[PDB]
């Protein structure tokens, strides 16, 4: 219902190849100019590449010219970007951008984003997550408040998403920016802080996800006695 | 509703022709390029399909603005297919999509 | 290449209070000029477009200004929600839809302490053979804290990791974890593992601790 | 060449039809309108003739439209033309034959940099 | 042989029509946009009408919209000013100016300028000169300089062309530009300045020749 | 519409000199001016176009500079051929091809008070029944010159014409006639007929006169 979705993205090694997807849905696809305007991790916005409704309207940013392949699909009302001679500069969050011009051309301004496909470019290989409970106890309560939490250690590469409950519950929910270990890993920890007197009652899962090497965790987080 | 059927000899006007030796392809501010198909069994034969070398415009500087788009303009036009060989020769008309050149228009929200 | 040179870097004013972000272009880029706001675990929201039109939906607090080279977004009455990272972009000329720096809106508020947790590793970690100790500071302001780890007394050093979620949208605080991680051979060699917290909240120190054997 | 055929055999024949029917150009994005160099249509009827309506552009303006709305005369709108082929039913009867015939149609207008003889 | 020449000026009564032509030679007229600019007496330049190499682009001065049609034949290399509805205000010389642009498109400026062609718009008719002597006199002597000259009065249209004795005579000549009169007729004064011993000793005839009228006088002027 | 204002309208300055000619926009132009030149009984030459470039054939002295609204042609030194008029033309917005009012370049002399000569109508003009007077300012400087009829001694108002040379190429001087029209009737009822000329170049105004 007026919406962009990406896909494709993950681990990719130097040199290699990969294509992103991009379904639009909710509105008339070959009425808009459609780009890729990616974001490393912890820096600014960069304009990737753009393709106006004919498909005769094709550009591309000097920092990708040659390497990167923008091309659409009026029909699936889809966009793709084929990369090739990926480096490690290329490493990115790919957003899905919609022009706001009408008529199919370019204004060169955004209206509607997609939520993201990271891309990892990493000679290192897939390593999914160990998820380890965080058990609330004493020292992780006050009095009508308790903490509790999971660990997600070990995986590569990244994110991992993490939610409660299957999304049921979302409030005091604090999931941490991931951090990279002296191993060459990646490690998160979310923490929910929840009623005290709820800890026997309600029970507690955390529903970690890893597209990159296929693991879904639903580990329940029981009180222990610390 | 209008219309095999004679066909006349010689064509009304053959004479008339585009002047495409003034550069316009190059001094536009849409400017455009030519890719050209020939083809003996198709009157005319030759047929040039022009494509914008740019995505904005360019100014009085020569540089590129991007506040407005290059856009092509197509002309649906006909042209006649020679078909058969021998005493059995017969001519239809057949459907192009000519893009002539590239005009240049401030886009809208 | 045209260059958006944005100032300052970073800035930090209360709520009700009048916001003014500024981006500069190397060469004139007339009225062609963008404003998008980026909350964090968000894609960029269009503002303006075109120096000064507010795009649908936008508040009448966001307005942007300026002509040429030298621009101003200004968020007048600065609410919770308006924490994000502010970016411009140009539609002048080529190469296109280039980006300024960007520039981080803090929502300065009431200091806030801490309430510190500590959680020691699982049985389950133990079984795969690391141990990880994971200090939680939840809900503060300001962003600044020192968190030291002291595992019988001795202070430790680079064997831990911080993490800070972003400025919340609802209360403007920050929550932090650090992680204290060893093998499982080391966490057996000691018992008391502690965790000191140092804020502008807490007028002297705060430690959560645990010993290894009472329980865990 | 294309409309002769060897002597040998003892009013050439137009077969009916019209070969990639399924096919239109995109009309209605107003570029006309919102082109720097815009342009009018005048669209004249015949019915002895296939296609009947002939569509022909006139540049509205000597010079070219700025961003402000304004005539531009440092530069000039210029017409552009394409040749394409007509049919013309001739005679009144049970003998009714087709001739072909050219037409310059002008397609639009663009905005050139004028340059010094 | 790089010339412009215009033609079909003339007297015309208010309301009335007059169609000026321009032919070209020396260059490729097909290669250039042309032009009218007119040039009123006393007054500076003002561009009237131009059209493109291909009939495509046609401009008209707002002061001239809708009363005048300019067109062109590339075959006879000619360019043409259709002008109706015409009024006093129309009263110029009339150049044809071709532009300075390649490719037959407006460039809106002129590189090359016909001699122009004089439109005249009064209900006034076409006369001779009445020519009078401006004898010289004790009155019109300064120290050892006589000044005599004749009176050219009543002539219509413009231009006349005055000489004396035959144009052997050119040194202290001072031919005055005409003056439309409140009968919208011209009239001027030619005057020359001679030594006062020339007077018994030297003949001074004057030539006036108005080519209108098919007009030409020889007075005499006596002291 | 874009509207050219050219000043001064009268440039007066010594052969040699640089002359600097003013032409200044009501809106901008960008760089889209041109200069021309005319001499008296000549079509325009185009000397300058888009600001600063000479036209082919134009001599290296003739210079332009300028952008928008303020524009100036430059004359590095002013050679007697080059004392005539100069006009601008906007290349920029609608309507085209517009025209400055125009500047002439006139020879600043050392003043010369004009000789006055005035011609009763001759017995031929009468017998047609009309009188011409002409009065004749002759070889002064500056152009300016006040002319006053007196009528036996009434002053005389809106009947004169008064007509100027082109500055003479020998002497840089200007000529004026001044010519009073009557009926034979309005002539033939007045005894003296007086021309006064009022001139920098005379200390006080100069009468010529003559009896009927
Ligand atoms: C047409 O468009 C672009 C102009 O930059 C170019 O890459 C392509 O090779 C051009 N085609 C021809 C025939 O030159
Ligand atoms: C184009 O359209 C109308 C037709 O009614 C015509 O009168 C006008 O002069 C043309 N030019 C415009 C609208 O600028």
């Amino acid at each position: 219902e007026v919406q962009l979705v990406e896909s494709g993205g993950g681990l990719v090694q130097p040199g290699r190849s990969l294509r992103l997807s991009c379904a639009a849905s909710g509105f008339t696809f070959d009425d808009y100019a459609m780009h890729w305007v990616r974001q490393a991790p912890g820096k600014g916005l960069e304009w990737v590449s753009g393709i106006n409704w004919s498909s005769g309207g094709i550009g591309y940013a000097d920092s990708v010219k040659g390497r990167f392949t923008i091309s659409r699909d009026n029909a699936k009302n889809s966009l793709y970007l084929q990369m090739n001679s990926l480096r490690a500069e290329d490493t990115a969050l790919y957003y899905c951008a919609r022009d706001i011009g009408g008529f199919g051309e370019f204004y060169w301004n955004f209206g509607l984003w997609g939520r993201g496909t990271l891309v990892t470019v990493s000679s290192a290989s897939t390593k999914g997550p160990s998820v380890f409970p965080l058990a609330p106890s004493s020292k992780s309560t006050s009095g009508g408040t308790a903490a509790l939490g999971c660990l997600v250690k070990d995986y590569f590469p990244e994110p991992v998403t993490v939610s409660w409950n299957s999304g049921a519950l979302t409030s005091g929910v604090h999931t941490f920016p991931a951090v990279l270990q002296s191993s060459g890993l990646y490690s998160l920890s979310s923490v929910v802080t929840v009623p005290s007197s709820s800890l026997g009652t309600q029970t507690y899962i955390c529903n970690v996800n890893h597209k990159p090497s296929n693991t879904k965790v639903d580990k329940r987080v029981e009180p222990k006695s610390c | 509703t209008f219309f095999s059927m004679k066909l006349d000899i010689g064509i009304i006007n053959e004479n008339q022709r585009v002047s495409m030796s003034r550069n316009i392809e190059s001094r536009s501010t849409s400017p455009w390029n030519y890719t050209v198909t020939w083809d003996p069994n198709r009157y005319p034969s030759e047929v040039v399909q022009a494509q914008c070398r740019n995505l904005g415009c360019i100014n009085a500087q020569g540089k590129e603005d991007i506040s407005m788009n290059s856009v092509p303009i197509q002309q649906e036009t006909l042209v006649v297919r020679r078909k058969h060989q021998g005493c059995s020769v017969s001519f239809q008309l057949e459907k192009v999509l000519v893009t002539v050149g590239c005009t240049c228009v401030t886009p809208v929200i | 290449e045209i260059v958006l040179t944005q100032s300052p870097a970073t800035l930090s004013l209360s709520p009700g209070e009048r916001a003014t972000l500024s981006c500069r272009a190397s060469q004139s880029v007339r009225s062609y000029l963008a404003w998008y706001q980026q909350k964090p675990g968000q894609a960029p929201r269009l503002l303006i477009y075109d120096a000064s039109n507010r795009a649908t939906g936008i508040p009448a607090r966001f307005s942007g200004s300026g002509s040429g080279t030298d621009f101003t977004l200004t968020i007048s009455s600065l609410e919770p929600e308006d924490f994000a990272v502010y970016y411009c972009q140009q539609r002048s000329n080529w190469p296109p839809a280039t980006f300024g720096g960007g520039t981080k809106v803090e929502i300065k508020r009431t200091v806030a302490a801490p309430s510190v947790f500590i959680f020691p590793p699982s049985d389950e970690q133990l079984k795969s053979g690391t141990a990880s100790v994971v200090c939680l500071l939840n809900n503060f302001y300001p962003r600044e804290a020192k968190v030291q780890w002291k595992v019988d007394n001795a202070l430790q050093s680079g064997n831990s990791q911080e993490s800070v979620t972003e400025q919340d949208s609802k209360d403007s605080t920050y929550s932090l974890s650090s992680t204290l991680t060893l093998s499982k051979a080391d966490y057996e060699k000691h018992k008391v593992y502690a965790c000191e917290v140092t804020h502008q909240g807490l007028s002297s120190p705060v430690t959560k601790s645990f010993n290894r054997g009472e329980g865990c």
